[PDB]
């Protein structure tokens, strides 16, 4: 049944203090269908660079006319938490940050879901051109808590389980941490469901941010490769996360902002071209051995894979199970593979 | 390993209250009788037109359970002109940190927006109302006339205060400077007798504060904890602050020399987004009589054995030199997602042995994520890395977890039974809870 | 506009814009005689 990962399904059994091992290939398909969505901070600062997502809507999907079977969009936006001290709670600030300015920045949020998955352009050129931006007082800015909203949510956002899924977070500072809520009265850890009731965000202000490793869990769990386009110097921010963030990628937007398209195309190839896996074990005594066998031969530890990996080219794992105590199963997949294999290993005592 | 898990003491207040955020001991030795000290920063008041202000409720331990809140302040918001409040008490998470020296309580609110004299505005300073026996105090300085997010008006002053051992109050604002972080020092020999009712910028003449530094060090968060102790030998308790946003998001600590405010030690975290600096106590664990360094990192991710990483937090242990050096240690959570380090508080000698105790938190650890405490001691080397005791939560998740160990107190006998107890606080339950340190015996066969 | 306190932050950005600013109209060089 599968087809980019196999075997699918193994069943094994071992007794204490022995060791067994089989073989799994990964071969990565030749073309994907490909969801893309723009999960876009829309704070006072992007301002400048939301007028720039008016060129994205034709230009990249020509661009990725060839890397992918078709092609989807999406759009959404996201400030931060709406209580004080990271909004002015004053009655004439609270619904426009912007006022002592004159201008018309729309009403902070948390996060706004606005287009879900189409492969109609001429829709998400039509979303993107009548977006407004919004205000708020601190230097970072609520962004985690809104990919794990996207994230989480499958059946609102619209994401395809045969597609290729790809999360476009698009920014230029340093994002909230989970205990950064404990200055505004936020106590409670967040529970990791997904709360869009009218497509907007109605838990940001009782439940505190994610944390990182709530956050790689939900994207991971969720098949979703995240691809961060910074902007400032908090590139090297975004970037220095990346070892503690497994299937992420950072690139660097300049002032320019022309480098945005082919920001998202050499991301997207550069993420087509790793392979790696992890095993979510839940079983006592069991551990497993895994080491990659590259095209090259290398012997890499599996945990970071075999990369500059193409098509017409079938990567192996060489797995070793061990069995050290007595008294399930588990499954080993390939972080951004939309395949698992599970390994439903038998336990006798 | 001494103490008694068969017999805590309970217990209660008002549901939804928030009741048991922060506890401490009352021990006023001119009546030579024992209370607790129990905030509850969402508690409902008598004030008029307020809701929400808080409550700190002094509850006794001598089988009457009786927990009387303490009249800290009774009237509403008082006025800048007709129908121009100059402050908003609704909301504002009084009674979210509550210390206690022998005779004085000092119970803070961080979430006290007031209407700047300027202009109409809300600017969450903060205020603290220190009470002396009979006469009662009101201190925010952070509340001053140049004050806006620029400058300390957005302080939250109060989220973290201590007591110097020298009658001086060590108070930390999180979110002055554009949130670099402040902490201020000042004498309640001096607080008391500078009080006008009617005045709100009260110039304090012996004040020790931090100022300003560069825009690089916007969200630090200096002074999101607080603690003290001698750590330069001049005899005078030392400023030691956790900032846990320093140097991209590393986390970093200060130590600030007690006499004149002036930096004296850095520490720094390896990880980042691993908040160190988040939880801070300095006490004297190896018996050497120099004061050693606690620093908690409840995000901390670990590497698994095949290389996953795991959330499980980290402790670092620092134990002080005669030289001015620190050797350091580590010591790591042992539940994922369960924020091992959310909270460290010295025992005192829990077992009487010569060489002081600790004990640290993970709320949200245990079975069904109720809460789990461990109990630490210290040998002439250092601390033993493996906790003598488990405490556990009782109490299951009512709409919030009940966060069992967010707040602990120790280092006070109640029993006069010669050894130190212990306080928790599982507000998302509104529950505390005492427990009792049994003596110890040596059997020599 | 433009002339109040230093704001850092989020703020930043947006405290430039309506800044004062000079309304010039003269003929184009493509079109003098
Ligand atoms: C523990 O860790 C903390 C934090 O990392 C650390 O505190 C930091 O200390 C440093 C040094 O004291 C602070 O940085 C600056 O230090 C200079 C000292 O001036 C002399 O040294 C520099 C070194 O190159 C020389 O360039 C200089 O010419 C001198 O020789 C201070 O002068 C700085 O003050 C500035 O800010 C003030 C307020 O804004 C200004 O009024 C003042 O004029 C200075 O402005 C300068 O910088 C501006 C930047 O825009 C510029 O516009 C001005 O024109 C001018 O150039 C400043 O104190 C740093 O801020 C501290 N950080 C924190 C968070 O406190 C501890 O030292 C460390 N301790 C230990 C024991 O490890
Ligand atoms: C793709 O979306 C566009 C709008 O973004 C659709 O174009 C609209 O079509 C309706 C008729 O159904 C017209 O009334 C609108 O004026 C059109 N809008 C624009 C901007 O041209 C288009 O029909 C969609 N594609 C398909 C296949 O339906
Ligand atoms: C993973 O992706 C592959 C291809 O992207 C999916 O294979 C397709 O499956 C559908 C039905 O589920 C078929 O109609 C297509 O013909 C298949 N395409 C190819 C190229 O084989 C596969 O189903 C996906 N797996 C999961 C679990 O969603
Ligand atoms: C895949 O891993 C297995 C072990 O699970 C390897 O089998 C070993 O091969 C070496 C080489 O001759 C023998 O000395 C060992 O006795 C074998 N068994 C074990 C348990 O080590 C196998 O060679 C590996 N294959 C590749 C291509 O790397
Ligand atoms: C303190 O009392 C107030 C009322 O004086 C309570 O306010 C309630 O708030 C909820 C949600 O905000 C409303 O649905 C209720 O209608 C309010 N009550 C009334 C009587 O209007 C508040 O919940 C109380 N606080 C605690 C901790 O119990
Ligand atoms: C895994 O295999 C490597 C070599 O293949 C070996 O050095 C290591 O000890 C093994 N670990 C386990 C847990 O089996
Ligand atoms: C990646 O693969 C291509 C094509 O096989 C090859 O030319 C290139 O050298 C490889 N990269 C490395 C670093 O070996
Ligand atoms: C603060 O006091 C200590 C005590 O000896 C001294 O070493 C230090 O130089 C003093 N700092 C300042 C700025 O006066
Ligand atoms: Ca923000
Ligand atoms: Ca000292
Ligand atoms: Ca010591
Ligand atoms: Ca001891
Ligand atoms: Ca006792
Ligand atoms: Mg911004």
């Amino acid at each position: 049944i599968n087809t980019q990962v196999t075997p699918g399904e193994v069943s094994i059994q071992l007794r204490p203090g022995a060791e067994a091992n089989f073989m799994l290939k990964v071969h990565p398909l030749k073309k994907y269908p490909v969801d893309l969505y723009y999960l876009v901070d829309v704070s006072a600062s992007m301002h400048n660079n939301i007028e720039k997502l008016n060129s994205v809507g034709n230009d990249l999907s020509r661009k990725m006319a060839f890397f992918s079977r078709d092609f989807r969009l999406g759009f959404g936006s996201y400030v931060d938490k709406t209580v004080s001290p990271y909004i002015s709670i004053h009655p004439e600030r609270i619904h426009n940050q912007c006022s002592d300015y004159n201008l018309d920045c729309m009403p902070p949020h948390g996060y706004i879901h606005v287009l879900s998955l189409t492969e109609n352009i001429t829709e998400f050129e039509k979303a993107v051109h009548r977006q407004k931006i919004s205000g708020n007082i601190d230097t970072p800015e609520g962004g985690f808590d809104a990919m794990l909203q996207a994230a989480v949510c499958e059946s609102h956002i619209g994401w395809r389980k045969e597609a290729k899924r790809l999360l476009l977070v698009m920014t230029d500072q340093t994002s909230h941490l989970a205990l950064d809520s404990k200055l505004a009265g936020i106590v409670v850890p967040n529970d990791g469901n997904c709360h869009l009731k009218n497509n907007v965000y109605v838990k940001s202000t009782t439940m505190e941010h994610p944390s990182l490793g709530q956050l790689s869990e939900k994207l991971i769990d969720n098949n979703i490769n995240v691809i961060f386009a910074v902007q400032g110097k908090q590139f090297h921010w975004y970037k220095d996360l990346l070892p503690l963030l497994p299937g992420t990628i950072a690139g660097e937007i300049e002032s320019k902002a022309a480098n945005l398209n082919n920001l998202v195309v050499e991301a997207y190839q550069k993420l087509i071209s790793e392979v790696k896996v992890q095993v979510e074990n839940q079983v006592q005594g069991i551990y497993f051995n895994i080491t990659a066998i590259c095209p090259d031969g290398s012997r890499k530890p599996g945990m970071e894979g075999c990369r500059n990996v193409t098509s017409n080219d079938e990567v192996l794992f060489n797995v070793t199970v061990t069995m050290k105590k007595c008294d399930n199963y588990a499954i080993i997949k390939p972080i951004g593979f939309n395949e698992t294999a599970k390994i439903h290993i038998h336990r006798n005592c | 390993f001494n103490l008694d898990v068969d017999s805590p003491a309970e217990y209660s207040g008002p549901e939804g209250s928030y009741f048991g955020f922060a506890v401490d001991f009352f021990v006023p030795s001119a009546s030579s009788r024992m209370f607790l000290l129990v905030g509850a920063p969402k508690a409902n008041t008598t004030q008029p037109g307020i809701v929400e202000g808080g409550q700190v409720l002094k509850c006794d331990w001598s089988s009457t359970r009786r927990c009387q809140p303490i009249e800290f302040d009774a009237t509403g918001n008082r006025d800048y002109a007709k129908d121009d409040p100059l402050e908003f008490k609704s909301h504002q998470w009084f009674g979210a940190s509550v210390r206690s020296k022998q005779d004085k309580i000092l119970a803070c609110a961080p979430l006290y927006h007031w209407r700047t004299e300027m202009k109409q505005e809300r600017e969450p300073v903060g205020t603290c109302f220190l009470q002396d026996g009979t006469k009662t105090v009101e201190y925010a300085p952070c509340r001053s006339q140049d004050i806006d997010a620029d400058g300390q008006g957005f302080c939250q002053g109060g989220f973290s205060i201590d007591f110097t051992k020298a009658d001086r109050v060590l108070l930390g604002g999180p979110g002055s400077f554009y949130w670099q972080g402040q902490l201020i020092s000042d004498q309640v020999a001096e607080i008391v007798s500078k009080y006008d009712p009617n005045v709100y910028s009260i110039k304090y003449n012996n004040q020790l504060a931090t100022r300003t530094a560069q825009a690089i060090f916007d969200d630090s968060y200096l002074g999101y904890s607080v603690a003290v102790g001698d750590f330069n030998g001049d005899g005078i308790d030392d400023f030691v602050s956790g900032v846990p946003r320093a140097a991209r998001t590393l986390g970093m600590v200060y130590i600030y020399d007690g006499k004149n405010m002036s930096s004296l030690y850095n520490f720094t975290g390896e990880q980042m987004a691993a908040y160190f600096g988040f939880s801070v106590a300095a006490t004297d664990i190896n018996g050497d009589d120099y004061a050693d360094v606690f620093i908690g990192a409840p995000l901390f991710m670990d590497r698994g054995s095949d290389g996953k990483l795991q959330e499980v937090g980290q402790v670092s242990v620092s134990l002080q030199r005669a030289s001015g050096d620190f050797q350091t240690t580590k010591l790591n959570g042992f539940e994922v997602f369960a924020r091992f380090g959310s909270a460290i508080a010295p025992l005192g000698d829990l077992d009487q042995d010569g060489f002081n105790d600790i004990a640290i938190a993970a709320p949200y650890g245990g079975e069904d994520k109720k809460g789990i405490v461990y109990i630490f001691n210290g040998r002439s080397t250092g601390l033993n890395a493996v906790p003598s005791q488990i405490l556990e939560g009782q109490w299951a998740a009512r709409s919030m977890p009940p966060s069992f160990g967010y707040s602990m107190k120790g280092a006070t006998d109640i029993d006069k039974n010669g050894y130190p107890d212990l306080i928790v606080g599982a507000f998302g339950v509104d529950r505390a809870i005492l427990y009792r340190a049994r003596p110890v015996i040596t059997v020599n066969a | 506009n433009g002339f109040t306190t230093g704001r850092r932050g989020d703020l930043a950005t947006i405290h430039g814009m309506n800044r004062p600013f000079l309304l010039l109209m003269a003929t184009p060089l493509e079109r003098a005689q």
